[PDB]
């Protein structure tokens, strides 16, 4: 996929 | 200038090797063939790498396949030839093939598979049998790279694969390690903040595996004292700060002084004067079913500002607390 | 992943 | 630290 993801 | 430094042990192994052993650069990849694997589930993301669980469609092997993301092929090419140096190293992820989509190029690393612990799951039942156990499990990969000249450059709880069930570890992460050539100077910019030897936090580059031994500490101080990460500092410099308010600034000193090291002022300044603190002091309720006198000692000869003072790993793997694992 | 490479 | 002093 893309989006960066974090907590 | 700061005081050069040789590792004590395995300091010459790449001149004992053919340069291309250690010349990544030249390195020629073997390709397989990429249409042998399908994947079956996302297991991680990395900075530069997506990682998943698959399979070799010809012959039902599980698998993990490594995504790499666009970084320098000089960098693809030192984590290739680490990997391929060191395959079948006592509890080292085990390459088995590398592959590139022909149309977009991505490349990927394709490894054994490990069914990894929660750490969270981890922590809540290990013992402390199984502490000694896993440490030596970690001791023998980090004794086989150090003596085929390499270091890991970023040990760690993230890089440590512990599939307790099958009571399987492996280090994984090769992406940060690098060769060891006696004098030759470092980036001090690896492992993670609260992992670095003060070697990296004082910027005295001409460090050694000696540095994974530091790592293998504070790895160490968490698990028994079930306080993760041990030394938690906010930046680089409370880093050091917060190693200083266990270890002490005498031996800091004594440390700085023995290399020539220089400090920035301002630093020096903020670093201040701090007795050490005993072992013992970090021994609460909660943890003290995983201490004991050999634990600490062990403990005390890791975690040294002295990189050349701390213990190899072979070393280590003599250590009194081993005794109920191995005899 | 704290830092990235060697130089 | 912001000043060079070296040797
Ligand atoms: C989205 O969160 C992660 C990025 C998507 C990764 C899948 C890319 C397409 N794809 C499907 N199977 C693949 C294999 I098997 C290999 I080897 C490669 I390189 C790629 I690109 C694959
Ligand atoms: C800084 O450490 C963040 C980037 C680290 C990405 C870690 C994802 C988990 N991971 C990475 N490589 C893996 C292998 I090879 C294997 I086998 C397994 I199981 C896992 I989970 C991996
Ligand atoms: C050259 O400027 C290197 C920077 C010197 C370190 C200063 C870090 C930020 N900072 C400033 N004062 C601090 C104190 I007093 C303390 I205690 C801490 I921990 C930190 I981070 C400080
Ligand atoms: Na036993």
């Amino acid at each position: 996929x893309d989006d960066d993801d974090d907590k | 200038g700061p005081v050069p430094s040789r590792a004590r042990v395995y300091t010459d192994v790449n001149t004992h090797r053919p340069r291309e052993y250690w010349d990544y650069e030249s390195h020629v990849v073997e390709w397989g063939n990429q249409d042998d694997y399908q994947l079956v589930r996302k297991l991680g993301r990395g900075k530069y790498s997506e990682v998943f669980e698959a399979i070799n469609i010809t012959n039902n092997e599980k698998v993990v396949v490594k995504i790499l993301k666009p970084v320098k092929k000089k960098k693809i090419k030192r984590e290739i030839k680490i990997l391929e140096n060191l395959r079948g190293g006592p509890n080292i992820i085990t390459l088995a093939d590398i592959v590139k989509d022909p149309v977009s190029r991505t490349p990927a690393l394709v490894f054994e598979h490990v069914n990894n612990t929660d750490f969270k799951q981890l922590y809540q039942t290990l013992t402390d049998y199984d502490i000694r156990f896993y440490m030596y499990e970690i001791l023998k990969a980090l004794d086989y790279c150090h003596s085929m000249g390499i270091m890991h450059r970023d040990v760690k709880p993230h890089n440590v694969m512990i599939d307790h069930e099958h009571r399987k570890l492996r280090l994984i992460d090769w992406g940060l390690a690098e060769f060891y050539h006696p004098g030759q100077e470092y980036n001090v910019r690896v492992a993670s903040r609260y992992f670095k030897g003060p070697e990296l936090l004082v910027d005295y580059q001409m460090y050694d595996y000696s540095l994974d031994m530091w790592s293998l500490g504070c790895m160490l101080a968490s698990m028994i004292f079930r306080k993760e990460p041990f030394f938690h500092g906010h930046d680089n410099y409370d880093q050091l700060v917060r190693i200083a308010k266990v270890l002490g600034t005498e031996d800091l000193y004594d440390y700085i002084d023995k290399y020539n090291i220089e400090l920035d002022p301002r630093f020096n300044d903020i670093l201040g004067r701090h007795s050490r603190k005993r072992w013992e002091r970090f021994v609460h309720s909660e943890n003290q079913h995983l201490v004991s006198p050999e634990a600490l000692d062990f403990l005390d000869k890791l975690l040294r500002y002295d990189h050349q003072s701390r213990l190899t790993a072979r070393e280590a793997m003599e250590h009194p607390y081993f005794y109920t694992v191995v005899k």
